[PDB]
């Protein structure tokens, strides 16, 4: 009764998890390389920006 | 909100008054309190201020040491003892609700006034008295400030409030840039240190009146006298 | 600063103040967690206590017995986490019983409780009148060397009962104000108050050295 | 009938094993091992925001980078100036037990809640000059572990009855209801488009969920013990998780498993807070070693460390700006790190 | 001379060739000690409540004014007294008896905690209250009984001593009871306490462990003082003082700072 709608749920949720699209690891790496290196000029802790421009100093 | 103010009426020269303001409908521990005169025929001037807690009190030159400013928080009353009062004092008073955090709206809430008849300073230059308009087109409005209003901070402390005709003032802008609430966005503002001009697009009936402009970058806080706008 | 921000800095200051105000009045206020399946001796305690003191689920109850404010919490792993600021934990066992087992399952859970390590642990027995009963009608636990004397007088009984929360526990030097309780309630609150504060001077002493 | 379904679901969860395999054909270790260290990352203490009478359970930042929101079992909520360590403002709470709080991105509401079961969110911007509890949103069974703002009509909260809910605050209705948690859920964090959340949940799993659909789009495991804090990568397709297991991790939403672990041997501590830096090359985890430390998050190597805490840092946030990072620690002390 | 010219109006003379020499080496050994307590807190002080906060004060403070009473009791040992009417030999009285004071009032404190935690056990009061009396007690008493004493005393130089640069005492006016006066009155005090703790508290073990971490934190060997100044041709008293009262920074060290396991622990872990 119970048993079984729950396996039901989690089987239909599984097959709808199942058939998505995935992409390479590489691929997925160079996307997250890219957007660290893109925003890097702009990123205070990465590259502290001057007192001058520094709200905390 | 409610600001009901009472003790008006006339005074022989000298002698001393007790101007009460019953505050009904907000959290008044926790505003600070302005005193606001209004000359009969003429702009609005700053009087008094006691803040949240009553540490602080401010006053006016010409009132300083002769006014008093407190307030009774338990029964939601504020209080101006006027002592010695001289045929200058003439005005209406309001009562001008303010509050001091980052983002806050200070002059936001203005009373109805009660009437008082009696039988350096940062200069601010209204461009104009009155300006010809027409409903329907832009307009702009301007002061001179003798005194650059951008302090370090980064925020002008600058303010632009609208008397309609018979009613109490209403703030505009606050800090020069900042629309207040229950103000419609067809007004807008700009400017700098040293000049600054109020825009409207699309005036209409309602906003005919008087547009006056205080700086808030250190008591005494001074204002300019008013351009009127005329249908 | 200039003509907001020294406003703004009143404003904060006012904060401070009440914060302060709200420091000054918590930092004295010490906490006795309950539990125990004996919901009718939680129930019982809390009115006595209450009765004496004041003249769904965590059910906080505020009082003050001899002028010190006890916060009786009454309710698990992330529960718990909020819970370190605790000066004891109370366990309503009813004497007469099996249930004991039950009991001294859930005190060891919560005994050795790493959250709970500089807690002290109060064992309130319930019901001692309905011990001696079932005792003149002797119910024999036969599952331990302790039996040996079981159907005798009731302080055998007591002892053995006793020792099975002893049992059980894994961080000693905070020792187990065990009482046997009754239907008066002074009494009780003169053991939760005298337990607690010997805590505190433990405490104290402990962490000053001596 | 039952061990047909079971075998079913055996079977499609190898099938999903063996696609996660079959992308993984290099790691983000082999690939950023060429590239420039982060460097020494030692920021200082710049304010110490101090007032709380107990500990802090929650911090959040506001979409200005400038005002901050602290929950502490005072059964105070705090709203901060971190520029000048001004207060704001001083929630009262009805219940000392509040574990989370958010800060609604247009600045005009706050939530809390905790063992309370109750969502509260409260209404900073009133011409009565004083916040108000502007809704008690009510229907979750246990504890309220973590509240998220999508707009100001609208609220995400997971808690510890193995469920989550995207209320309308307006008619304070599960419009709704996020289930397939099968234990306590803990921390959860929002895309910044706000079309996706994620969720943390003391089973060794986190989910990606969609909001307008209700339906659990991905389940992403690895960790061995319970998953309390969750973040985004500042783009919305990388989070990062930290458990009690002392072990942080990296996962990509379209490669579906993990990309980088970040653990060190001499950390035995559990994780209670993770978040990324602006551009996502710094991964801030405080931990339970009084400590939080700054991660490359591209090399799992340590950037850095934020030591400075008398006990356990709770809560960690960065700032939309990226200049500063907050702090929240058990000893009733926030510290903004710049 | 002898460390017990800190109180004792005579000293015998049978003893100076040991006793003079064990007063220095203890204080060798008691300074250099208490080099390595403001060492060993600055390595390890920032590594719970108010109670250790309040404990490590005034062990921090009870350190810095032995080190320097210390030093400056060595460098009044070398100061003459006849070529000095006025100026270094006075002064080095003065800093010796203020600083002394200062141990002496400060060792009061924290033995006024242990009695207020024990009796006023569900009582507090803030840390910054507490600095406050402590810093008001445990300074501001020496400074004002040393300023009266000066005072009172220099006009008629009595004040200072003919043999060392310490108080003098002629059956007339006495200035060396500016010392004995306060200073065994605090330890009688600490005595009481102790016994108290020692009523609060494996149980002997504990009474043990208590007594002597407490006893050399809490001046109670200051208190052999009394024979030497009821009886100070007992010959004997001397030794019994300078062997363990001038030690008594070489004591904070080994028994006030490292009977503590968590000290023990960090020392060990961040020092070796």
């Amino acid at each position: 009764t119970a048993s079984i709608a729950q396996a039901r749920k989690l089987v239909e949720q599984l097959k709808m998890e199942a058939n998505i699209d995935r992409i390479k690891v590489s691929k997925a790496a160079a996307d997250l390389m890219a957007y660290c290196e893109a925003h890097a000029k702009e990123d205070p802790l990465l590259t502290p920006v001057p007192a001058s421009e520094n709200p905390f100093r | 909100v409610q600001l009901v103010e009472s003790g008006g009426g006339l005074v022989q020269p000298g002698g001393s008054r007790k101007l009460s303001c019953s505050a009904s409908g907000f959290a008044f521990s926790s505003f600070g309190m302005h005193w606001v005169r209004q000359a009969p025929e003429k702009g609005l001037e700053w009087v008094a201020y006691i803040s949240s807690g009553s540490g602080t009190i401010y006053y006016a030159d010409t009132v300083k040491g002769r006014f008093t400013i407190s307030r009774d928080d338990p029964k939601n009353t504020l209080f101006l003892q006027m002592t010695s009062l001289r045929s200058e004092d003439t005005a209406m008073y309001y009562c001008v609700r303010s509050i001091y955090y980052y983002g806050s709206s200070p002059f936001d809430f203005w009373g109805q006034g009660t009437t008082l008849t009696v039988s350096a300073d940062i200069v601010m230059t209204q461009a104009t008295s009155s300006v010809p308009v027409t409903p329907g087109e832009s307009v702009s409005i301007s002061c001179r400030s003798s005194k650059s209003l951008l302090h370090s901070n980064g925020n002008t402390y600058l303010y632009w409030f609208l008397q309609r005709p018979g009613q109490s003032p209403q703030l505009l802008i606050y800090r020069m840039s900042n629309l207040a609430s229950g103000v419609p966005d067809r007004f807008s503002g700009s400017g700098s240190g040293t000049a600054f001009t109020l825009t409207i697009s699309r005036l209409e009936a309602e906003d005919v009146g008087v547009y006056y402009c205080m700086q808030h970058l250190e008591y005494p806080l001074t204002f300019g006298a008013g351009t009127k706008l005329e249908l | 600063l200039s003509a907001e921000d020294k406003a703004a800095v009143e404003r904060s200051k006012m904060i401070d103040a009440l914060l302060a105000r709200e420091r000054r009045a918590v930092r004295r206020l010490v906490k006795i967690l309950l539990l125990g399946a004996d919901n009718s001796g939680k129930s019982t305690f809390l009115k006595q206590m209450r009765i004496i003191h004041v003249n769904k689920g965590i059910v906080e109850h505020d009082f003050v017995i001899k002028k010190i404010p006890f916060k009786m919490v009454d309710v698990r792993q992330k529960w718990f986490q909020c819970f370190d600021g605790i000066t004891s934990i109370l366990f309503m066992v009813d004497s007469s019983d099996n249930r004991l087992v039950e009991s001294m399952n859930d005190f060891e859970t919560i005994v050795n409780n790493k959250l709970f390590f500089n807690v002290s642990i109060i064992l309130f027995l319930n019901k001692m009148d309905l011990l001696v009963e079932k005792v003149k009608t002797v119910s024999i636990k036969k599952h331990f060397p302790d039996f040996r004397g079981d159907p005798h007088r009731l302080e055998d009984v007591q002892r053995y009962l006793v020792q099975c929360f002893d049992r059980k526990r894994r961080n000693r030097s905070k020792p187990l104000f065990h009482h046997f309780t009754t239907s008066i309630d002074t009494e009780n609150a003169r053991f939760i108050f005298h337990a607690v504060k010997d805590t505190i001077l433990q405490e104290n002493l402990k962490d000053i050295m001596l | 009938e039952l061990d047909q379904l079971r075998q079913e679901a055996e079977q499609l969860k190898n099938q999903i094993r063996d696609a996660r395999k079959a992308c993984a054909d290099a790691t983000l270790s082999q690939i950023t091992n060429n590239i420039d260290p982060v460097g020494r990352i030692q920021m200082r203490t710049r304010r110490t925001l101090r007032g709380h009478l107990a500990k802090i359970y929650a911090m959040h930042w506001g979409t200005d980078s400038r005002l901050l929101v602290s929950a502490s079992q005072d059964g105070k909520l705090i709203i901060w100036d971190s520029y000048t360590t001004n207060k704001v403002h001083a929630i009262p709470l009805r219940s000392s037990w509040v574990m989370t709080c958010a800060y609604a991105p247009s600045g005009n509401y706050v939530a809390c809640g905790g063992l309370d079961n109750i969502c509260s969110i409260y209404n900073l911007k009133t011409r009565e000059g004083n916040v108000r509890v502007s809704r008690e949103l009510a229907g979750h069974t246990g504890y309220l572990s973590c509240c998220r703002f999508l707009d100001d009509n609208q609220i995400v909260t997971s808690s510890g009855d193995t469920t989550c809910a995207l209320w309308d605050i307006e008619t304070g209705q599960q419009t709704t209801t996020f289930t397939g948690h099968t234990g306590d859920v803990m921390s959860l964090s929002l895309a910044p488009d706000t079309r996706l959340f994620v969720s943390g949940a003391c089973d060794a799993s986190a989910k990606l969920w969609d909001v307008r659909e209700g339906m659990c789009r991905q389940t992403f495991t690895g960790h061995e013990s319970d998953i309390n804090a969750i973040c985004f990568f500042p783009n919305g397709n990388a989070f990062a998780t930290g458990s009690d297991d002392a072990t942080c991790r990296l996962f990509d939403l379209r490669a579906d498993q993990e990309l980088m672990t970040y653990s060190h041997d001499n950390i035995i501590c559990g994780i209670t807070s993770v978040s990324f830096s602006k551009s996502g090359r710094l991964l801030l985890a405080g931990y339970d070693d009084f400590n939080c430390n700054v991660w490359d998050a591209l090399k799992a190597d340590r950037a850095g460390v934020l030591a400075g805490h008398d006990n356990r840092v709770s809560c960690l946030g960065v700032t939309d700006d990226g200049m500063a990072v907050a702090t929240g620690s058990w000893d009733s002390f926030l510290k903004i790190w710049n | 001379t002898s460390f017990s010219i800190l109180m004792s109006p005579f000293v015998p003379s049978t003893i100076f060739p040991v006793v003079k020499w064990i007063t220095y080496v203890g204080l060798g050994i008691s300074i250099g000690s208490l080099i390595l307590c403001l060492i060993i807190e600055a390595l390890f002080w920032k590594q719970k409540s108010q109670t250790s906060h309040t404990r490590r004060i005034c062990m921090v403070n009870i350190a810095l004014s032995l080190l320097i009473a210390d030093v400056w009791f060595i460098v009044g040992a070398t100061v003459d007294t006849t070529v000095n009417p006025s100026g270094v030999c006075t002064a080095a009285v003065f800093f010796t008896h203020f600083f002394y004071l200062s141990l002496f009032f400060w060792m009061l404190m924290l033995g006024i905690l242990l009695a207020y935690r024990i009796i006023l056990v569900f009582h507090h009061m803030a840390q910054h209250l507490m600095m406050a009396v402590g810093f008001c007690l445990g300074y501001g008493c020496p400074l004002i009984i040393s300023v009266i004493t000066i005072a009172v005393t220099q006009p008629s130089n009595t004040y200072k001593r003919k043999d060392v640069c310490w108080l003098n005492w002629s059956n007339g006016s006495k200035p060396l009871l500016a010392f004995v006066v306060p200073a065994l009155a605090i330890v009688a005090v600490n005595f009481v306490v102790v016994l108290l703790v020692l009523t609060k508290l494996a149980t002997i073990i504990r009474v043990g462990k208590s007594l002597l971490i407490l006893t050399p934190l809490l001046g109670l060997t200051w208190g052999f003082g009394i024979g030497t100044i009821v009886d100070s041709q007992n010959l004997a008293w001397h030794v019994i003082f300078a062997l363990l009262n001038a030690f008594q920074g070489f004591f904070i060290l080994c028994f006030g700072i490292l009977l503590d396991s968590k000290l023990r622990q960090l020392l060990f872990n961040k020092l070796s």
